[PDB]
């Protein structure tokens, strides 16, 4: 019984990981936007010279 | 059962009762677990004479009511007052019908079987609840902390327990109990304040001293160094305003009071401290899981809300535990509500729907079904 309940509540920590996936996506976006946009602007400004 | 009916969680605390709905982030009701009765007949002429009062209603009328605690050291000693407290929680605090929602109850570790059977009988016969379940407070605290394996040092208002848990298994052979909680700490604070010149004798003065404890007391990392600093400097003193406007000064009593948790000798008790208790509890377990028990040490209960208690526990368990073990104390900011949080969590899981004790199972097997469904 208690092993079943432990395995059942183990799903709550996979859910906590699914939540942390939200922070992971936030960081991924905040970094990818910055990097890619800055590099695009820089290379465009370098080619227009 | 309709999937839209949320289950009820009721944390049966010795000092404070917490109740709410499954899925909510915090309990909707938190009131003292007390029942007051008029001292003399005729004192409440015109104020709606009630045969008894519960919660804050009785707390505010302590001057004219005789208050009793149905829960002593985490064990129910008066079932009539406990039924009154449950009726209150259901009808006045939550304002719901218990026969329409499952009720999840919390119990201290090593609860007598008779008490579990009586709780089941009360819930199935008096309130006619459709289903219920009983869970250990430390297990819910751990399930709220973020782990399934570890040891929980739950210190409430009436009793403290060290429950080692591996994969949700509260190991009975390794559970240790210590009759030292916020109540004895408040008594010791009253004593040491009387030693300082502030005499508190009445029950309302006891609540004043309890508030002083909860507001100003803290756990020192080094008791001897803190005592030396207090004796050599007054920077550790704090002022407190009494209800009558008088301002008092609390000195070393801030950290001398909670020190009893680590050195019960101050209370004349021949028992080991909370840190030594946790160490011994971890030692009674298999060596294969002591690593996880040390790495998943969790703190719960209102008494564990003292600032700096986590650092002191870390220091003590690191000094006591082997050098090869990594000690980690877990003290969530809301650890005072971890019990109810874990209860709501467990009640909100779909896989847990098969764990409820239904009215049919109770009628077929009786109160003893708790011993077959609740572990």
């Amino acid at each position: 019984i208690a092993s079943t309940m432990a395995k059942d509540v183990r799903q709550f920590w996979s859910n906590v990981e699914k939540v942390v996936q939200f922070k992971q996506q936030s960081r991924l976006e905040e970094k990818r936007k910055k990097a890619l946009d800055l590099h695009l602007d820089f290379i465009v400004g370098q080619t227009e010279k | 059962m309709d999937d839209d009916i949320a289950a009820l969680v009721v944390d049966n605390g010795s000092g404070m009762c917490k109740a709410g709905f499954a899925g909510d982030d915090a309990p909707r009701a938190v009131f003292p677990s007390i029942v007051g009765r008029p001292r003399h007949q005729g004192v409440m002429v015109g104020m709606g004479q009630k045969d008894s009062y519960v919660g804050d209603e009785a707390q505010s009328k302590r001057g004219i009511l005789t208050l009793k605690y149905p829960i002593e050291h985490g064990i129910v000693t008066n079932w009539d007052d406990m039924e009154k407290i449950w009726h209150h929680t259901f009808y006045n605090e939550l304002r719901v019908a218990p026969e329409e929602h499952p009720v999840l109850l919390t119990e201290a570790p090593l609860n007598p079987k008779a008490n579990r059977e009586k709780m089941t009988q009360i819930m199935f016969e008096t309130f006619n609840t459709p289903a219920m379940y009983v869970a250990i407070q430390a297990v819910l605290s751990l399930y709220a902390s973020g782990r399934t394996t570890g040891i929980v040092m739950d210190s409430g208002d009436g009793v403290t327990h060290t429950v080692p848990i591996y994969e949700g298994y509260a190991l009975p052979h390794a559970i240790l109990r210590l009759d030292l909680a916020g109540r004895d700490l408040t008594d010791y604070l009253m004593k040491i304040l009387t030693e300082r010149g502030y005499s508190f004798t009445t029950t309302a003065e006891r609540e004043i001293v309890r508030d002083i404890k909860e507001k100003l007391c803290y756990v020192a990392l080094d008791f001897e160094q803190e005592m030396a600093t207090a004796a050599s400097s007054s920077s550790l003193e704090k002022s407190y305003e009494l209800p009558d406007g008088q301002v008092i000064t609390i000195g070393n009593e801030r950290f001398r009071c909670p020190e009893a948790l680590f050195q019960p000798s101050f209370l004349g008790m021949e028992s080991c401290g909370i840190h030594e208790t946790t160490f011994n509890s971890i030692m009674k377990c298999d060596v294969d899981i002591r690593k996880d028990l040390y790495a998943n040490t969790v703190l719960s209960g209102g008494t564990t809300m003292y600032p700096g208690i986590a650092d002191r526990m870390q220091k003590e368990i690191t000094a006591l535990a082997p050098s090869t073990m990594k000690i980690k104390i877990i003290a969530p900011p809301e650890r005072k509500y971890s019990v109810w949080i874990g209860g709501s969590i467990l009640a909100s899981l779909s896989t847990f729907q098969q764990m409820w004790i239904s009215k049919q199972e109770y009628d077929e097997s009786g109160p003893s079904i708790v011993h077959r469904k609740c572990f």
